[PDB]
């Protein structure tokens, strides 16, 4: 079974987005208005699922194949990779990397979507994998189209792909988006600004990879992960 | 100071969270094998558990959409980490609120006490977090049981919580469904009896 | 019939790109190695087509709707719209705008297209237009997709529409191409980087138009035209 | 000094060029009407021709995706720049050349005399702007006819060309296809023979 | 009779004050704490009344004629000017502007006032007129004087007339205060900072225009107001 | 991105609004014609109905000096734009709370239905505009008929309001004062109860 | 983008680099092993072929200073990577123009048909790259077999070329030299007959 053997560095929690960001409507009455209660970090936090025995099928990290209904999605074919490390820079191998996105005209796969852009018979949207020994991770997929939505009167979601990360312990885990270089809906966006600062927000921009690409096939986007720094403990109960 | 890597930041789960993580919910056909709400088979160690829970917002109304993953010990106090289909029991697994009841299901056992790092031991417990559209980060609680009074009182992680009446947030009420050990583990985000979440 | 009544301000032919551009490797044999003859402007020259008669189909400019198979295209819906106006800032008026562009996945409905991503069965990817009499012109269709193509190794078209104007005269017609605010690989392409000039390639750069966008349907993307100044006749002949 | 706004600058008209001006040649369904290459109804006044040719690139290769503009006047030296698929005449037309031989086809009448801007008369001729993959800005020359020698040796166009050897690249030749009245018009964009091209 | 035809650019409300700004005090119990809920817009939003025949009194537009009870007012004699348009750029005309304020002294004619400066015998503070068929307006007054209030322990409004708007709907139709270049008190009032963006409080300080000044008689200050744009509905129902 | 000129960005109407837009509230004489609360006359076809209402801050205290604007379509279900005070209906008026009291009056007909944007029938509703001290921009709401059920629950934009218990804050209640048929709207700007308020 | 290191760039060989791969045809003596033009001994299975050749610049004059890479399957259609001077064939060698003559030569045996990336067979050819000063950046070429004419038909490489008459500047010439089965390959940098080179 799991042992208390690490600790994780403490989030900055005003680097990640605040719970109250009220330009997000949804915020508004889903965020607690009493402070989080600190505690120190135990086996019940410092520990978590590890996936290496989870049983993946071929397709599962390739959403041009793993939703076939007769042939290939519509949609601009592109390869999603990066490296997960943690703040040490320490890569952080066999973690489990889910992720989920709408279609190539932002419709999602999804029975509460009422979006009128049609879906691909061919597209179901979702991938998973484990990092390699590492670190890096790669999906195969379409790019998304941005999705409007009942915020604002005229509010349309960049083009991303959900993302989540197990990491080494429930500590660790992590849910966030991936948004495209360049794309000019990002600044636009106020589930993007429920981040303050501007430098948080570059972090979950994904750059343009022509190295990574198959030419006459496919385009690639590089997208790094960065969870929490593990140390071992030191100097505790004495 | 020493300044390490940024942490990549947190987004929301967004409504369409089930897309990935609880595909059934999402309408949607499963792959061979799912992360789900079922920790133990039946032949598990321990006392065989239903947990289950409505989560509300601001203004009283059920979060639908709400998305959890839970850790827990096992009955003996030991930490499943190795994930698999075919373990006896897990620590770990995912839930999700029904989108007409907004209820969510768990099936465990009920978990042994396991000690914090100064060697002092907490109630039983589960560790929960919370996703949901409208959550920018996700929310850590905590489920403790309401016929554990005695540990409870005596928990190193119930007293960082300055008031006794927010420790009653974190109690789950024994009941019975269709006949079973059931706890129930409402949660409310926001005003009224808010839940305590935790900040680790 | 048609007179010769103005005159057209002159190319500036390091604007425009030069015929030889070789990254771009078809130009190589395609360019003239001569120089061009200048001749003076005659109504040969200052005349030209009008096509306020032409019969246009209820929906030549929406390309949602004129490739109808049973459904609509998968892809981001877009209104492309503009204004064109000649280099004295008049609008061109009652002038015909044409375009042509694949589909989401960078697929052209094309006899020679090899390339593998799918035909979208709802898509053709062609429109047409007239200018309205203030000079503004309207499109409906779906955002293209990236195009690999054999140039270099591993070279890709950024996303783009491909336009035809006619206005006042054959001196003014005009083929371009239009590429989108924010575009990766727009930097990266040879026929883009045919144009020397960095501050004539912005001018093919349309902008993300939320104003004009329908919400939770499509977004817009303005893309304004700019042909030869059109002056009057002066002291000629004395 | 004075400078206006920039034009907005030419692309290549690409090699898929056809999806948008040559349905029929791209492989796609036609639109009720379509500008394409039958200029004159077969009342229309004047002597009705056909005009071919051929592309050619540098190296002496057929450039089989060209697309071609033309502008003339009518039999009586007049513009119609109203464009009708229902005139007698059009002014205005486009062709293609075919993916197999590489050949543009156009049916017209043999242009009438219009004079230049000095008053001055022009041979008979038609305007041509040439459009393909490879070409970032449209090559604009004229079709001369080889039977009219003596106004093409007046005509000031022509003799704003330095040398008599290159404006020979701008006479078309008379021959027949199936019988009838003929002009062959092949154009050189590169190397020997090399076609004069115009700015203005 | 009047028609659903038009669309107005939606508001951007980080421009805008927001509701809830504290050091304006009233704001507090005065600002909703559930987001506001975007609707599309219907013909209930984008019609709205003209007041082309409003029945208007000779002196509505000058206040230094339309409370007169035996002379002239006390203060300093100014027009009020300047043109109405949309963020398109086009002119608002026969739209109702509608204005009020305090005296030379601060003092409202309002039985609610009680601040100890006294009333002015020969002045309301009350305007009207309609734009005229080129989008402007006109108005005759005194500046108002700055105006204390219990607000903090020392808050002075600045010099300041209110508008109100009525534009094409009730879309467009807004309320707002104009400001007097150079007032030093401009950069310390709490309403004026429910404002956040600093160029948008710029854009409420009329600026001194010697230019429409009567010579040994008035001076003039300009205030052009920006309306939200108005287009055409486009791509609709298909 | 295109970006336009920016709006003039809005202020609060403050508590002397009346000198401006409510002359005989403020305790000043009236112009001749003046815009206020009767939008119909006597002879008005449709049901001749009083509106009245009270605005309730935060606290639970009146708002006594809330201004109001209401648009509505005649008993027919059209828009009258042409204002004219010898009209039997207009469109639009105006109200204002009493400063005692904090109760504010309309005179009206009950407006037909008219359809939205898509050609979907809106439930019969009353547009109005909410300005006072310490509102910085106007609030947006609707005024609906609890006589109208029916026509409610299939409304298009009542349906844009998650909750149904947000809904019933919309719905004005049927009563008699003095022998006429009235209903009595109250406005709550915060809090329990809070009033939908919209964005367009 | 997604930028990493640069390549180091190229630079010419200039007309000495015979000094460092190829000591002989310097002048110099040579060290105990070198790597040359032999890439066969005697018992090496397949066909003994001599391959030979000159190279011409856009004049048409020889340059008499080239130096040639080249890599092949064996007879058996595999890369033999392995290099060592014991092996009866290794896949690389060296050669050279002779300063008089021009003229390269190479021993070897006809290689193998190997497939692309894609399964698709390739026509026998030798890979080349060729330096010299002048030369900036190498130029890669294949040599193909004129006995092969069915499978250069069908070569997935060859094929990539557009016109066929490009083609024909890659196919060697079976001969006789001294009673030995040969081959000879010109290359052309530029102008007439310019030898196909490919960029991978
Ligand atoms: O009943 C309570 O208020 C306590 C809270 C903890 C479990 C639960 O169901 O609600
Ligand atoms: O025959 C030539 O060389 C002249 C050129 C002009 C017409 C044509 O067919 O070719
Ligand atoms: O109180 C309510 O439930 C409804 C609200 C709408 C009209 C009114 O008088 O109050
Ligand atoms: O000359 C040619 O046509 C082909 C070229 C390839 C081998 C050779 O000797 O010359
Ligand atoms: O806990 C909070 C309470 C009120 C508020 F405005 C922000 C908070 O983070
Ligand atoms: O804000 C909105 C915009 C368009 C729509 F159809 C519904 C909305 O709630
Ligand atoms: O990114 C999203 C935004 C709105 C929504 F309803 C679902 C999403 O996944
Ligand atoms: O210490 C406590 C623990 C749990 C609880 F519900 C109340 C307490 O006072
Ligand atoms: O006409 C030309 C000839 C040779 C060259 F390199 C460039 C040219 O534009
Ligand atoms: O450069 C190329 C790259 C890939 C391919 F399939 C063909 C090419 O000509
Ligand atoms: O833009 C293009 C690029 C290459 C090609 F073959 C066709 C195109 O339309
Ligand atoms: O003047 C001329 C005109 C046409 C031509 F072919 C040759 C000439 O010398
Ligand atoms: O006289 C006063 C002065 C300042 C203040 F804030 C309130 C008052 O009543
Ligand atoms: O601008 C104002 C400030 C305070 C007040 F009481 C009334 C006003 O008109
Ligand atoms: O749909 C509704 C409409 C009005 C209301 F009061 C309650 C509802 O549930
Ligand atoms: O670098 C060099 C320059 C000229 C030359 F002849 C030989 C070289 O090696
Ligand atoms: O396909 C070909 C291959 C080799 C050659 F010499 C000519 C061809 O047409
Ligand atoms: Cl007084
Ligand atoms: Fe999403
Ligand atoms: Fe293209
Ligand atoms: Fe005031
Ligand atoms: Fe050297």
């Amino acid at each position: 079974p799991a042992q208390d053997n690490s600790r994780f560095v403490i989030r900055d929690r005003n680097w990640h987005p605040k719970a109250l960001t009220p330009d997000y409507k949804t915020s508004i009455a889903r965020s607690p208005r009493q402070a989080l209660v600190s505690i120190p970090q135990s086996i019940s936090e410092t520990t978590g699922p590890n996936f290496s025995h989870l049983g993946f099928g071929a397709h599962d990290h390739d959403l041009l194949l793993n939703f076939n209904n007769g042939g290939l999605p519509i949609g601009e074919r592109i390869i999603v990779a990066g490296r997960v490390v943690d703040q040490y820079g320490k890569p952080v191998p066999n973690t489990l990397v889910e992720m989920w996105q709408a279609n190539a005209g932002g419709r999602y796969r999804h029975k509460n979507d009422r979006y009128l852009a049609p879906l691909d018979p061919n597209f179901g949207g979702v991938g998973r994998c484990l990092t390699d020994s590492d670190g890096y991770y790669s999906f195969r997929t379409i790019k998304p189209g941005p999705y409007p939505w009942r915020n604002g009167p005229n509010d349309w979601r960049p083009a991303h792909i959900h993302f989540g990360i197990s990491g080494p312990s429930i500590a660790t885990k992590l849910i966030t988006q991936l948004y495209f270089e360049g794309d000019p809906l990002i600044p636009m966006c106020p589930i993007v600004k429920s981040i303050a600062n501007p430098e948080a927000v570059q972090q979950l921009i994904a750059k343009l990879d022509m190295n990574n690409a198959n030419p006459m096939d496919c385009l690639a986007y590089r997208f790094d992960i960065v969870l929490r720094g593990q140390r071992k403990t030191h100097f505790e109960n004495c | 100071p020493i300044e390490l890597l940024p942490e990549t930041p947190s987004q929301t789960a967004g409504p369409y969270v089930h897309i990935g993580l609880a595909l059934e919910a999402a309408g949607n056909p499963t792959r061979d094998q799912e992360i789900w709400n079922r920790l133990a088979k039946p032949d598990a160690p321990g006392e065989h558990i239903l947990l289950l829970g409505q989560v509300y917002d601001g203004n009283g109304h059920l979060v639908r959409d709400s998305f959890l993953e839970v850790w827990q010990a096992d009955a003996n106090g030991e930490y499943q980490d190795a994930y698999n289909l075919e373990n006896a029991f897990n620590s770990f697994g995912r839930t999700a609120t029904t989108f007409d009841a907004g209820e969510w299901t768990l099936h465990t056992v009920k978990p042994g006490v396991v000690n914090n790092a100064a060697g002092v031991p907490m109630a039983p417990h589960i560790n929960i977090s919370l996703f949901a559209r409208g959550i920018n980060i996700h929310l850590h609680t905590r489920l403790y049981f309401d016929d554990e009074a005695q540990a409870n009182a005596k928990c190193p992680v119930l007293n960082l919580i300055e008031q006794p009446q927010r420790r009653e947030t974190l109690i789950a009420k024994r009941c019975e469904v269709d006949g079973k050990t059931a706890y129930r583990f409402d949660i409310r985000i926001q005003g009224e009896g808010e839940t305590v979440f935790f900040d680790f």
